[PDB]
């Protein structure tokens, strides 16, 4: 029931992301977040370079 | 207690960053922190006031939230938000002020009313944020265990006391000798008299000292330093140590010889000053030692040996003084100061609300009686009462 | 007018957080704010000047934003946007200066420069934005109806006043009955004084009193009350009422018995302090009354005793006192005070410029005569004034 | 230097805005900034220390960095950061106190320790942020040559000077004429006194002037201007300007007649007030001039007569006297004032590390001493110094 407006979008920002600072709910809000802003972890030596 | 600190930099940085025509990209990382909020809130039914003169409302909530898409500010956004800022204004307001009041004695540092008892609970903590308040950055250090410290202009460190010790006196009180002082805030003036201008004195000079223990140590203090108290260099008649009597003081002004200052720290000299008039810093000391002399002319002119002959009656009184002003400081403790207006604050709720005597402060916030038994428990409410009017200030003035 | 603030901490917080080093996303959220700007004013032509010694300077726009895009901010950015802020800074400056001279009865409290007539503009209103600057956060409040506020350390409520009066006197002017005081900025001080010291008076006691009315009320004062007024404790030589001979005054000062200070508040007594000499609260008046008695001493050493003889001359004279200092305060209506700069940043402005007086402030925007007439226009154009200056200020020191 | 600043608007802003509970989006634009810094330190080597009683510690950097992963900060988080900043703080802490004790001549304006000498260097400059802490606004804008400005309460601009001039005297010190005075900090006092009280005086007026020169210019001031000097208002003993002998004053105060207070910059009056007692504004000086008068009163009750007869001996001494006051100003060059805690922090400092008096400062870092011969080397490295002290005081006080 968050239709109203099927989401407007025009390129360029993150249009998951968005999504994120949106709607509430805390479930569904953790997900935004770790997926998100979830990379990769630069590491470097392992034994050897 | 941290809690209460957000729900006001928020409705300030709100109320403020708010307004017709900015754009949205100015307040995001603002909307959201907020909402956050809202939500934690709707549901909790809350309870204030019941002591004194102060009424008894009860707060209900289910609001709404806060369109996160237009572009530009429209007018018909912000009042459709003011009208939903004046609830938790006029709410703070009666949440601040209903913990202004209470007063426990040991653990009475912490939260008393059943308004933030249930504040500190866990499920509210959702919503600290930018403590750049000089009181609440020094709230937290504290809870955890730090250095403190607060900044100060003209602090009010000593209790007023006003008052003289006759070091040699008799009936007639005609030939005294002895000092006479006022510290009061910041402020000391001293004046040490001898009615014989030092005739008899060994070296024909008479010491004088006058020595001033800090209730809280100050550190960083920057003092305006005289020589002469303006206060005692004119004629008096004062009642004598017993009230029985009354005596005359007729000052004449010498300059202070050998003025010597320390400033100590349990004992221990951690600055000293011979002399020096003007601008002087004492980095941190628990006490304030003053000596000076008075030193009898040894050349006079005809109208000033006039002034001093080698037999009573002595008319005419050699008084020597000085006048000591701690301009700034910085203390561990909360304490009152010329610029600050916390003590204000608090004392102006409680008298507004008829707020009955408590058990930990003097009748009236009484600064003198405060600072003269300064003790843990009453230092632990004034940080906690200070703190809650700071919050309180952010908003309402 | 809001919107001429933003146009500042834009800058400020621009200037400022711009800086060789620092990553685009510490200022992603400002530098959108920032080209909003440029964009809203690029074609439209201004004019400003004309009047005494203020140059008439025209203005033209043309800019572009600032795209480039680059993690880091490389040397190379920043002169190219602080040679873009230089002509804004310079601008302004003969902004603020050209409605900082203007006056207006028909009402000042509203934009009067051709420059300022074209920002309240509504295609401008695009701009807001960071209102934490205690002055704008004042203006707003007040345009749209409720309760302001502001702080003072040492405010300037009273008007200049030295003088006496004389109670009981007569031609030699050899036995006088009065008061004589000092109001100035936010300090009283009053003697009041009995050549006879009370011989002949109920009680042997001589009642004085000492009422001053504020022009605005002030709430949340913290205030210093000693005994005794310096300024009135030595001989004086002394115009008479009439102005036609001189009096001699020779004081020796006794302790003012029974003193009582009144805050009142439309007549109403809302502090009262009896006795109480140090640091007392004050919380809300428009009025404060000083009353304190001279009590001839019941026992008199001999010395004592020959100042004050059953029959003239009366050559000493019985002198009580009381000094009163308001450290700080709250007002709802600006004021000068000790750490302000506003009212010397418009005097100063309108020195420099040679500007003409105008109809609504006193020559030379005199603090007594504008405080002792503080009409509403006054304080419209005096609030509309004080709040340009403290926008200068922020850029411009 | 300017590197210098951000560690700190970092760790406050940080310390501040990071603990368990806001939402991450008011840091997201923060956390960044923070870690770019850790990169570009990490591996780096630091000496600070290695003078007097300053111990020498070493600093290796080798830590994480941030879990950007997490929404709402849980508990875990914060002591895993915290920990991480108390080893900045304590350090920090070492580097400010390292450079704030270092002077030198020729180039005394730059960085001197082996701790800062590195920062300037040019891989850290990647660091800069929010540059609104009044004093760094100010550094830069002088390393670009600039109006700056600071801005003061009760400034430090008069030497302590207290002495007199005698323009008629004689051996027997019993009809002089001449000015005494007391010139410190904000204040000046000054009495003008005629033994004779311009009995033979023409048109029985004595005249008096008072001039001050400011080391350096005073703009915008808001200053308190009293008739009457109660500082020399009582009567006094004095040494004589040989010192071979003493003499005796013993005023009787007259209104000063014909006041008349000039500001002057570089010899041209800028402010000009005539009989203007209270709050007057004096834009732009650097020397203040005030002229009074005491004139003989033409008509006096017998009482007044009696004080001056036509022919010695003169018992009672004619005095008139002006009180002016700076309340605050704005000065282009750093001073010390009656609110900041900067010459307090550098001397306090300097004194609990036991720093040896090196080639710039004057013993103690006298203020005194330092005001009255104010050279650009001392002025340069006052900044430097308060600046670091500013900078320290965002994290320890
Ligand atoms: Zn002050």
């Amino acid at each position: 029931g968050m239709q109203r407006m099927h989401y407007r979008n025009g390129d360029p920002q993150t249009p998951f992301q968005i999504a994120e600072q949106q709607i509430q709910n805390f479930q569904v809000a953790n997900w935004l977040h770790f997926v998100n802003n979830n990379q990769f972890r630069q590491v470097v030596i392992d034994g050897v370079l | 207690m941290d809690v209460l600190y957000s729900l006001s930099k928020t409705l300030k940085d709100a109320r403020d960053k708010i307004v017709e025509g900015t754009l949205y990209s100015n307040v995001s990382d603002l909307i959201q922190q907020f909402n956050q909020m809202i939500i934690t809130m709707n549901g909790n039914e809350f309870q204030t006031g019941g002591i004194g003169n102060l009424p008894i409302r009860n707060w209900n909530f289910d609001f709404g939230l806060l369109g996160t898409t237009l572009l530009n500010l429209d007018a018909n956004y912000v009042e459709t938000a003011r009208n939903t800022i004046d609830y938790f204004v006029d709410f703070v307001d009666n949440v601040c002020m209903d913990e202004m009041v209470r007063e426990s004695q040991r653990n009475g540092i912490a939260p008393q009313s059943d308004s933030l008892r249930k504040l500190s609970g866990l499920k509210f903590k959702r919503i600290n944020f930018d403590n750049s308040s000089e009181y609440i950055e020094n709230w937290n250090l504290q809870n955890r265990r730090q250095r403190t410290g607060f900044t100060f202009h003209k602090p009010n460190i000593f209790p007023y006391s006003a008052s003289f010790t006759l070091n040699r006196s008799q009936p007639a009180h005609d030939n005294l000798m002895g000092t006479m002082w006022l510290n009061a805030g910041s402020e000391i003036q001293v004046a040490g008299f001898d009615y014989s201008c030092a005739i008899n004195a060994p070296a024909n000079t008479q010491q004088f000292e006058h020595i001033v223990q800090l209730r809280r140590v100050l550190t960083t203090a920057t003092i305006t330093l005289l020589p002469d108290a303006e206060r005692f260099s004119f004629p008096r008649v004062i009642n004598s140590a017993d009230g029985a009597t009354t005596w005359y003081f007729n000052p004449v002004i010498l300059r202070p010889n050998n003025v010597e200052v320390e400033f100590l720290l349990n004992g221990q000299i951690i600055n000293t000053y011979q002399a020096r008039f003007g601008t002087i810093i004492a980095r941190n000391f628990d006490t304030i030692r003053l000596s000076f002399q008075l030193m009898r002319p040894p050349n006079m002119t005809p109208a000033v040996a006039a002034l001093f002959p080698n037999a009573q009656p002595f008319e005419h009184h050699a008084t020597v003084g000085l006048t000591l002003r701690i301009e700034s400081a910085v203390c561990e403790s909360v304490l009152a100061d010329a610029s600050e207006t916390m003590l204000a604050n608090v004392t102006s709720v409680r008298q507004e609300y008829a707020i009955p005597v408590g058990p930990v402060f003097p009748p009236g916030m009484n600064w003198t009686d405060l600072i003269t038994n300064y003790s843990p428990s009453r230092e632990d409410n004034l940080q906690r009462v200070f703190t809650v009017a700071s919050i309180r200030s952010m908003l309402v003035k």
